[PDB]
């Protein structure tokens, strides 16, 4: 039995065409304080995976020492550590959604939401979800807290099924995705507005963007209202 | 609860 | 504190005719009022020509099947590659759902396939492990709305030969595969209409002498 | 399981135990004997939680059993009641105790004497001329200190415990479904069948 | 905790710590069973080197399983005393579950059990113990009379001998005892006993034990008064 | 001394070599497999007259559907025996199906080499296993105390097993009926042992898929006995 | 001599002689054979009767899907490790979703078998194993021996007279390596190994055991009648 | 449902001139429900005497536990156990049992056999030793014993007149508590004698 | 559920429903609730259906092993307490067990033995076991005499469940009927309540609360 | 490994018989002799000192004789320390039966249960045995006086007069001679001194090489009195009956 103290807020993610993007903010609450401003709450794996978490950042630590010492273990005694027998997305993944079952079975649970976002050898995208209470699901957009509210309905306008996953690029995905991110600004009280961002493509590889701010903001017609009814001045 |  | 379960919704239905079987389920992954995904299966082809769905807490949902797909592969290692019939498999899943007796594995498992003269079977238990075959069996959120329709169209129930002065009863019947489809597929189309964690697709797994067929069919997204 | 008496007179005990077997608004049983025979001339009569009074019975009258056929030797009454006390003494703080009250009614052949013990589920022993257990007390301790003599046969004393199972006839709210009475004295353990 | 394999196979197929057992046995006071028709009987010799004994206090020959079974043995007293204990504590555990007193056979079958258990246990030596185990089913008027060994192998005799000199004992009883028929009454049966006892033991006096064992919980253990006027009455017969 | 669980130089582990030795010291046990039962058949060798020969158990039943045979120390055997009884229902619970007699065999020999310094020492003694199952039919095992088993259309095992083994081989084919082996194994038994054979020193059993596993009575056997002397007199 | 009392002693030489008369086990034992090429690969086994009337000690075992060995020596011995197999190739797939490397099969056999040699009251596995796989790098196949060594190889043979079948193969290198995306040419190469390891005894229906893992060709074994094609 | 007063009882030991008094009552209840009136809870280890208030199946349980100690005791040190030492042995065994307490409030009287002084001690349920020179109360009357103790006595009383002032004592206060009294039992303890009285008092 | 067992002069009737309910949700109207441990034992089940359903067939295994360890059929008595000392153990854990063993050997006769999940354990002539005893009760001891034909005990044991199957909400689907003698028990059918109330009502002229 | 220095302590011989059982009873017989006599009115424990020094400390000293309980004492031979710790599990055990039944425990009870934990040691565990033998002397009121004697293998037998350690052949002899079974204590008293005087392989016996004990039923009234005998009281009756 647990209670989350330092934590951290939504993780989004989506597939695309060749591959997936994920994101999430650089924020450790502490409660209703605003506490840390420099968490990485994405984490890689090799150049093929990107696990985003959200919920109690020790935990979170406890999760990026296992995935570092997944790395290590893989590497003994395997020549093709950095080739055919390299850690995939769907290994990390198993891994992670055994441990955070095992976890609560004992009810002693990792307190935390995961999205394990990544490319599989053979070029097919990989997108999957699990929790503290070792719950997974798979779909073409994923998000966690906040971000299953707000950020999966718009991800959904891009990618609402399958079929739609070819005919979405890139620049589209991002740009739904940094879309999300200003949304869950404006909406979620313990987001933050500097965040990170990640896309794994089949062919360009692993891509990871730090230090991203949420831009373009509407906040210019707050002059206009005035009181909360009656109120002219 | 059960079933009976 | 910590609360180990959860609902992930959805629910389940599997019907035995003469010589085959279906285990149908809806694809929706719900918690709360949100979806999590609109194409999830959880009915799952075991081996053997069973096939089995554990739905609730797809938690609980998924280890149960994960197990019993093991305990599969283990019996044809200890006993010489031996089929597992669908009655020993059903004794079986007894056995790991009691396991859990004073922790219980928070679904309601349906499996699905041909009994040993070849006949189809349906058998389904409850969370802590009693069993029992059936013709029919519709399990999960929306089992309420779709069993008595079943007991009524299936089973005849309630059904009297008309002019007889409700003396004679309609007499039972196998179904053939294609009325069986039909039945399904009205019956998720209405738990669908007036049930919220009940949509988006329908996955139904026919059941032969010949394999495992699969089936899709689209439900309402709202 | 409710009532349960016991009456030590001159030359014997008596014990009397309801036959009632009462489990929600259904009574199972009316005929149902709540003694074990530990030994030859050792009875103990017993009353409480269902399940463990029988339990317990039965593993105490096992294990003087197993004694009488060590020592080719019958324990004294008041080395069983020891004994007993003792058991119940671990058990009140165990994990789950035995809750069971008892009554051992017993004659010492090396004193020539009867001897009644009352041991409740705690472990707590008295050596008494008539005892109970339960709500039965409240009426019969009463009834027996003006009507008790110790020099009483054990005709009298039948008469007597009749007295008493009369006034709970009439007063308790339960019905008991009256009572099997036992005598112990010097030639051992035997029924009363018309009572 | 000690785990050293102490019985063992040998070149020639055979466990040595099981057959220095037998010869612990043989070594043993001869210990002798006969059954009758309605009745067994377990005769004990007793050494006569040790006088100044108390009779009163010294444990008994024939031992007490429950009040329908008895238990005599040849070989270490003190290894006697571990099975008689389990044994008696495995009567009382039987009538607790199955609500019914233990069988001969199956009380056989236990203290078998138990023996055998010590000839493949790391850390233990077998029992350098045989029983004679005899009785009466519950409910029953057949008699019974079985015997272990430390093997661990029993087996049910008509009469049987051990111990001592119990090969000329066997030896009397294989020609003295007809299974057509049996001792048809208690004293004809007690009187075998004895006679088969008087060839090997010395004297007729205290060095003869006597249990006779009835259906329905019927045990009695003859003083020397009885058991010497068998004595008496054998030797005058066999003047002859 | 040495190890218990140590390898010749041959290669062979000295304690299971040992414990053969001592097999070859145990009475007769003879299996026969047909298509219409598997019979299974020993030597009682009472030690002494007085012995009640009836009280030798040497077959014994290990559920309806599977029997078993012994030779050798017989009183190593009982825990084996309750180990596969316990194997054949407890897997009845799991499956609600009857065993499989080679999976009940394998169950039985994985106890075999469960020794060292677990027991002090293997088995000494040799199982014939017997039964029938809806896979591979009747069958006949031979389970030794080296955790190994061979499947056997006939076997003997026993002190007269190298003799009798012998005569099996020319006997047996795969058309024998059901009484032809009754006959078989008193015939086999007969010249291997000691004393003369007749119903109390000697004891038959089968399985059959109708009445499943039977022990014949003494009188049942007596008259398999006496048949058998009249068709080899015949001839 | 004075020094195989036990497999914790070492002799002046620097021997284990315990572990060298675990080895000797498989001398005596049956002969299988070993070999693959890129696509699959192939164990034969000349499996071992007690007589005429029993029946022939079964040599191969499956561990996986993608995953088996033959053995030689004390069969039950190959049935623990064999075992312990099927364990380390569930617990990949369970908890990683992914199948044993035929390496790492081989790694942690070694490690198992090495525990024996190294401590008191135990003793080393009397037999030797030949596992072949096929994985995410290929066709696979590995030579145990119960010293704790573990040797990938192209082809091989263990057991009596094993030599016959390893000198032909290594003639044959060239070869039935490049026997790729075909099955029954595999066998054949095979087959003709493990016969010139025969004396006196031919290849019969009820004596021959053949398995075959590959690409598209999940770990499956012949005896019977289904290996009646390769006499 | 609290262990010190479902049985009910009261023990109260004096110190006099070369002499200690220990009395008690005889009452054994069940709660409302008087039980037995011949409990006595007074027991002697050779000259050491222990009184044991509460819950009754720990005064025995404790007495058959003291007995089986203070004979091992003499068989190892080949004397008797003294007051001084006892009372240590009580804290211990009591405190031993920290976490899950015997519900007792034991009292030891005595005379020291080599120094001839008088010693009487109390301790709580966890063996925390009460010392005192003058006297030591206990049970579910402890405040009726203080008042009437702190009252009545006066230091360096013969053994006659102590016996009538630990007696009235023991009498009023037990009169004026509901699971007390049923009888009562005074133990006068000199240098090698010992004097037990049983008290008339009301039965109510 | 409803339960009964009677014992009579032909031997012991036993009856049962076959009605499953979580909550008010009639789950099953199909259940079995009597297992066949042999040809000569019985057992019914009321409480928790995994419970009963569970160690009832883990009781046949006991009886089963018992048989072959002592080459003879295991009385009602040890049957029972194999059963009984099981339950103890598990003693508030949480079971919910209201079972009857009932039975005919050679030594005890016609036995029935009451065993529920908090430990106790009776021998008696008739038991009522379930939400619906009481009703069964009803009927049953109003019309129970010891010289009942076994066609009348057979009919008593039908109503009794029938009677209950009625009134108690929580009990119903159908009748189960057996009969034990001395050369083991034999199955009397099943029998739905849909068909059988009308039969009963029209035939026996009871029933007159119901609107015909 | 270890295998190779054990000893095995808990195996048989060719000729069945315990090794280390038979070598304890050689220990044993070296050992100063103890005698016990059982008289119709009491017990009598007699035990000779091993080969004391002048500068032994008598009077606070206990090498033979140790009490268990009120009713019951044993005399020692053997092995003094081993003696020690079967006398404190012995003290321990007639305690818990005090505890369990508030009755003092019978002899044969407390005898049988030391007896089972020799043998215990002679049959598991690869320990050496005690190389110890008792003589029980003690009363209770089912059999009254009772002798008994226990040794190494666990094997105990009950007596009317019974010697262990030195010399037990001829002291056994001399008893069997002059025990009679209408004997007094006072008679046995004198019995027990006579045969170590004979037996003894000291030159002469003298008080200060002796331990001596009765148990009577000489208190006031049916209860039994111990007497373990100061050195003056051995000296007295020593010069009482005629040896010095
Ligand atoms: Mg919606
Ligand atoms: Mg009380
Ligand atoms: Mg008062
Ligand atoms: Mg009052």
């Amino acid at each position: 039995t647990q209670q989350p103290i330092v934590t951290g807020t939504s993780v989004i993610s989506m597939k695309y065409d060749n591959g997936v993007i994920i994101a999430a903010d650089n924020l450790g609450s502490y409660g209703s304080l605003l506490r840390f401003n420099g968490v990485e709450r994405l984490i890689p794996v090799g150049d093929n995976t990107v696990v985003g978490i959200s919920g109690d950042i020790s935990d979170m630590q406890h999760i990026e020492r296992l995935l570092k010492d997944l790395v290590t273990e893989n590497a003994y005694d395997n020549p093709l550590a950095d080739a055919e027998e390299a850690l995939e997305p769907s290994y990390i993944f198993e891994y992670l959604a055994t441990v955070m079952y095992q976890r609560r079975s004992k009810m002693n649970p990792l307190w935390n939401a995961i999205i394990v976002a990544g490319v599989q050898s053979n070029g097919d995208q990989f997108l999957r979800y699990v929790n503290l209470l070792g719950v997974t699901y798979s779909s073409p957009t994923l998000a966690t807290g906040f971000g299953a509210h707000m950020a999966n309905p718009l991800l959904r306008k891009v990618v609402d099924r399958e079929s739609d996953i070819p005919k979405t690029t890139v620049q589209v995905a991002e740009e739904a995705i940094v879309n999300a991110m200003r949304v869950l600004y404006y909406r979620d009280a313990r987001s933050s507005r500097n965040f990170s961002l990640a896309i794994i493509d089949k062919n360009t590889g692993l891509t990871f963007k730090k230090n991203l701010q949420v831009e373009n903001m509407k906040w210019d017609f707050a002059k206009d209202i005035k009181g909360y009814g009656t109120q002219k001045i | 609860x059960a079933l009976f | 504190q910590f609360n180990p379960y959860g609902d992930n919704g959805g629910t389940i239905l599997g019907i035995a005719g003469e010589d085959f079987a279906v285990l149908a389920g809806d694809t929706r992954n719900i918690t709360d009022y949100s979806i999590n995904s609109r194409y999830e299966p959880k009915v799952f082809d075991c081996g053997d020509n069973i096939v089995m769905s554990a739905n609730g807490f797809a938690a609980d949902g998924d280890a149960l099947v994960k197990r019993f797909k093991n305990s599969v592969k283990w019996y044809h290692f200890d006993h010489n590659d031996k089929k597992l019939s669908i009655n020993s498999a059903a004794r079986n899943i007894q056995h790991l759902l009691y396991g859990k007796r004073f922790f219980p594995y928070y679904v309601h498992t349906i499996i699905a396939g041909l009994d040993e003269d070849g006949k189809g079977a349906v058998y389904s238990f409850d969370p802590v492990g009693s069993y029992e075959r059936e013709q029919c069996r519709a399990g999960g959120a929306a089992a309420s709305l779709i069993m008595p329709f079943l007991d009524n169209q299936v089973n005849f129930k309630n059904q009297y030969e008309p002019g007889t002065n409700g003396k004679v009863k309609k007499p039972l019947k196998y179904l053939s595969v294609e009325e069986v489809i039909k039945l399904v597929r009205d019956s998720f189309t209405s738990a669908t209409e007036r049930h919220i964690q009940v949509g988006d697709g329908l996955e139904i797994l026919i059941v032969t002498k010949d394999g495992v067929r699969k089936e899709f069919y689209e439900l309402k997204r709202d | 399981m409710d009532i349960i008496l016991g009456i030590r007179v001159q030359d014997s005990v008596i014990l009397a135990s309801s036959k009632a077997v009462t489990r929600g608004i259904s009574v199972l049983k009316d005929s149902d004997d709540k003694t074990r025979q530990l030994s030859p001339h050792t009875l103990m009569s017993f009353a409480g939680e269902a399940g463990d009074t029988v339990q317990f019975a039965e593993y105490i009258q096992a294990n003087i059993q197993l004694y009488s056929i060590r020592e080719d030797y019958e324990l004294s009454p008041q080395a069983v009641s020891s004994f007993v006390r003792q058991e119940l003494a671990k058990s009140i703080r165990s994990r789950r105790p035995y809750q069971v009250n008892v009554l051992i009614g017993g004659y010492d052949k090396k004193k020539n004497k009867p001897e009644l013990y009352q041991i409740d589920y705690l472990g707590t022993k008295v050596e008494l001329p008539y005892g109970a257990h339960g709500y039965s007390g409240f009426y019969t301790f009463s009834l027996l200190d003006h009507h008790y003599r110790p020099d009483m046969t054990t005709e009298e004393g039948l008469d007597l415990l009749k007295l008493c199972v009369q006034e709970l006839e009439k007063r308790m709210p339960m019905d008991f479904k009256g009572v099997i009475v036992k005598i112990v004295d010097k030639d051992g353990i035997r029924q009363v069948d018309d009572f | 905790g000690y785990d050293r394999a102490l019985s063992i196979f040998s070149p020639d197929g055979h466990i040595f710590q099981v057959e220095y057992a037998l010869e612990a046995v043989k070594r043993g006071t001869c210990a002798v069973g006969v059954k009758g028709k309605n009745c067994v009987v377990l005769g004990c010799e007793r050494r006569s080197t040790l006088k100044l004994q108390d009779t009163r206090i010294t444990p008994s020959k024939v031992s007490k399983i429950d009040s329908h079974v008895v238990l005599s043995f040849s070989g270490l007293n003190a290894d006697s005393r571990i099975l008689i204990e389990k044994a008696r504590v495995e009567a009382q555990s039987h009538r607790l579950t199955l609500e019914d007193p233990v069988t001969v056979e199956y009380l056989t079958r236990y203290v078998a059990g138990v023996q055998q258990r010590y000839t493949q246990s790391g850390g233990v030596r077998p029992f350098g113990v045989s029983t004679l185990i005899a009785g009466f089913d519950p409910r029953d008027d057949e008699p019974k009379l079985y015997q272990t060994e430390p093997s661990g192998i029993y087996s049910s005799w008509s009469a049987q001998t051990i111990g001592r000199n119990s090969k000329t004992v066997r030896e009397f009883l294989e020609k003295n005892y007809d299974r057509k028929e049996p001792p048809a009454t208690v004293e004809e049966c007690v009187k075998l006993t004895v006679r088969s006892l008087l060839e090997v033991v010395q004297t007729g006096a205290k060095n003869i034990e006597i249990t006779v064992v009835k259906p329905d919980s019927d045990i009695v253990a003859l003083s020397s008064e009885e058991i010497n006027q068998y004595v008496t009455q054998i030797e005058q017969e066999k003047q002859e | 001394d040495r190890g218990v669980s140590t390898f010749s130089p041959e290669g062979r582990l000295f304690q299971v070599e040992y414990s053969l030795e001592a097999i070859k010291l145990g009475s007769t046990a003879i299996g026969i497999a047909t298509k219409e039962g598997v019979v299974l058949g020993v030597e009682k060798r009472a030690t002494s007259p007085l012995l009640e020969s009836d009280s030798i158990e040497k077959i014994v039943e290990i559920d309806r559907h599977i029997g078993c045979a012994m030779s050798g120390l017989t009183a190593d055997a009982r825990s084996m025996i309750e180990h596969a009884r316990t194997a054949a229902v407890t897997h009845n619970l799991y499956y609600d199906e009857d065993i499989n007699v080679e999976s009940l065999t394998q169950s039985v020999c994985d106890l075999a080499l469960r020794f060292g310094e677990l027991m002090s020492r293997p088995f000494g003694v040799a199982l014939l296993i017997a039964g029938h199952d809806a896979d591979d039919g009747y069958q006949l095992f031979h389970a030794e105390p080296s955790g190994t088993f061979y499947r056997y259309n006939a076997k003997a095992i026993g002190s007269g097993s190298e003799g009798a083994q012998a005569e099996l081989l020319n006997e047996w084919h795969s058309s024998l009926t059901l009484k032809e082996a009754e006959l078989l194994v008193l015939k086999i038994l007969k010249q291997v042992m000691e004393e003369k054979l007749d119903e109390n020193n000697a004891q038959l059993s089968c399985i059959t898929k109708q009445d499943g596993f039977k022990i014949y009575d003494n009188e049942k056997t007596a008259e398999l006995i006496k048949e058998l002397k009249e068709k080899e007199a015949a001839e | 001599n004075n020094y195989d009392g036990d497999t914790v002693t070492f002799s002046p030489t620097g021997r284990l002689f315990q572990v060298e008369y675990a080895l000797e086990a498989i001398k005596q034992g049956s002969v299988t054979v070993g070999l693959r090429s890129n696509t699959h690969a192939v164990l034969v086994a000349l499996k071992r009767n007690a007589d005429e009337l029993s029946s022939y000690q079964k040599k191969i075992i499956k561990c996986d899907e993608h995953m088996g060995l033959s053995l030689a020596g004390l069969a039950p011995d190959a049935r623990v490790l064999s075992n312990y197999l099927r364990q380390q190739c569930n617990y990949s797939s369970l908890v990683f979703n992914r199948k044993l490397a035929v390496e790492r099969a081989g790694h942690l056999l070694c490690d198992k078998a090495q525990k024996n040699t190294q401590s008191y009251g135990g003793r080393p596995y009397g037999v030797g194993l030949l596992i072949i796989g096929y994985d995410k790098s290929g066709a696979h196949l590995l030579e145990f021996q119960p010293s704790g060594n573990v040797t990938e190889l192209y082809g091989t043979a263990i057991g009596a007279r094993s030599q016959g079948a390893k000198t032909y193969l290594e003639r044959t290198l060239d070869t039935f390596i490049k026997i790729d995306g075909n099955p029954d040419e595999l066998i054949k190469a095979g087959v003709e190994a493990i016969s010139q390891s025969l004396r006196d005894e031919s290849l019969t229906v009820d004596n021959l055991s053949i398995a075959i893992v590959g690409k598209d060709t999940p770990f499956t074994i012949y005896d019977g009648e289904a290996v009646a094609k390769y006499i | 449902s609290d262990p010190s007063s479902i049985n009910g009882g009261i023990v109260v030991a004096m110190t006099g001139k070369d002499c200690v008094a220990i009395a008690c009552d005889l009452r054994l209840g069940s709660q409302s429900l008087g039980v037995s009136n011949k409990f006595e809870k007074i027991f002697h280890y050779g000259h050491v005497f222990l009184g044991i208030t509460g819950l009754a199946t720990d005064v025995t349980t404790l007495n058959e536990m003291f007995r089986y100690k203070t004979n091992l005791y003499k068989l190892k040190e080949e004397r008797a156990i003294e007051p001084e030492t006892f009372t240590q042995l009580v804290s211990s065994s009591l405190y031993e049992r920290r976490f899950g307490p015997y519900f007792v409030g034991p009292v030891v009287a005595g005379i020291n056999s080599k120094s001839g002084k008088p010693f009487i001690a109390g301790f709580d349920l966890i063996g925390c030793i009460d010392e005192a020179k003058d006297f030591i109360v206990s049970g579910t009357a402890s405040d009726q014993l203080f008042g009437m103790c702190e009252s009545l006595y006066e230091p360096n009383l013969e053994p006659e007149d102590l016996f009538e002032t630990i007696s009235q004592a023991l009498l009023n206060a037990a009169d004026r508590d509901a699971l007390s009294g049923w009888g009562a039992v005074v133990y006068i303890i000199k240098k090698d004698e010992v004097v037990k009285r049983y008290l008339k008092m009301r039965q109510d | 559920t409803t339960t009964l067992a009677f014992r009579f002069q032909g031997g012991i009737i036993v009856a049962v429903d076959s009605r499953a309910t979580a909550g008010n949700w009639v789950a099953s109207q199909t259940v079995k609730k009597v297992i066949e441990i042999n040809p000569f034992l019985l057992g019914t089940m009321a409480g928790c259906a995994a419970d009963c359903q569970f160690w009832e067939t883990w009781l046949g295994s006991q009886c089963r092993l018992h048989e072959l360890r002592e080459k003879e059929r295991i009385s009602v008595a040890a049957a029972s307490k194999i059963l009984s000392n099981l339950v103890y153990q598990y003693k508030g854990a949480g079971l919910s067990m209201g079972t009857m063993i009932c039975g005919y050997t050679r030594k005890e006769g016609p036995t029935i033995y009451y065993v529920d999940s908090d430990g106790t354990r009776l021998k008696g002539d008739i038991f009522c076991v379930g939400s619906g005893q009481t009703f069964a009760y009803g009927v049953l001891d109003s019309n129970y005499k010891w010289d009942l034909s076994v066609e009348d005990a057979l009919y008593l044991g039908k109503r009794s469940i029938l009677a209950a199957a009625h009134r108690d909400a929580y009990s119903g689907g159908s009748v189960n009927l057996y009969h034990v003698t001395e050369d083991g028990w034999i199955y009397h059918g099943n029998h739905d309540v849909g068909e059988l109330f009308w039969k009963v009502k029209e035939e026996e002229g009871s029933f007159n609360n119901v609107i015909g | 490994g270890s295998r190779r220095y054990d000893s095995r302590t808990t195996i048989f011989s060719p000729e069945g018989r315990l090794y280390q059982v038979e070598y304890a009873l050689e220990s044993i017989s070296h050992a100063g002799t103890a005698i016990g006599i059982m008289a119709s009115d009491g017990i009598v424990l007699a035990a000779e000192r091993k080969v004391t020094s002048t500068l032994l400390e008598q009077d606070t000293s206990t090498e033979k004789l140790y009490k268990l309980n009120d009713k019951i004492a044993v005399a020692v031979a053997g092995l003094t320390a081993d003696a020690e710790i079967l006398i404190n599990t012995a003290r321990i055990h007639a305690q818990n039966y005090l505890k369990t039944y508030n009755e003092d425990i019978p002899v044969e009870i407390l005898v049988r249960r030391l007896s089972d934990i020799k043998q215990g040691y002679t049959q598991h565990g690869g320990l050496r045995p005690f190389g110890v033998s008792f003589i029980y002397a003690g009363y209770d009121d089912r059999y009254g006086y009772q002798l008994y004697t226990s040794n190494p293998s666990g094997n105990y037998t009950g007596w009317k007069a019974i010697s262990v350690g030195a010399n037990t052949s001829a002291a056994q002899t001399l008893l069997q001679m002059d025990y009679k079974d209408d004997m007094k204590v006072d008679d046995a008293i004198e019995l027990a001194l006579k045969t170590l005087s004979k037996t003894t392989d000291s030159s002469a016996l003298t008080y200060d090489r002796l331990e001596f004990a009765t148990i009577r039923k000489g208190a006031n009234d049916g209860e039994v009195y111990q007497k373990i005998f100061k050195p003056q009281e051995i000296k007295d009756i020593l010069v009482k009956t005629g040896i010095t």
